[PDB]
């Protein structure tokens, strides 16, 4: 079920925190300044 | 166009979120001007 999920999405429900997303997608804000992928910095993230 | 909608002036204060709009389109002029100096010493190369 796992795996088919992160098959169909691209995410993995459940798995990280709210706390643990900001200091690790912090260094990714530049290349989503510079790209043009606008939204918040997940969707990037999962698009990545 | 919206404030040529409405003109006055404390409806900047009341507009939809224009806060982060604002800042989204300096930071991406900052990086245009960044694209921009190779053309920028073009020029100086070319009138003393």
């Amino acid at each position: 079920e796992m795996i088919n999920s992160l098959l169909s999405s691209g995410e993995v429900p459940g798995l990280y925190t709210l706390e643990e997303l900001e200091p690790l997608l912090l260094p990714l804000k530049d290349q989503a300044s510079q790209d043009g992928f606008f939204g918040p910095v997940f969707n990037y993230f999962t698009y990545r | 166009t919206d404030i040529k909608k409405d003109n006055r002036v404390t409806t900047l204060t009341t507009h939809a979120g224009i806060r982060n709009s604002l800042l989204t389109i300096l930071d991406q002029l900052q990086r245009c001007q960044r694209s921009l100096n190779e053309f920028l010493e073009e020029k100086r190369s070319a009138f003393p």
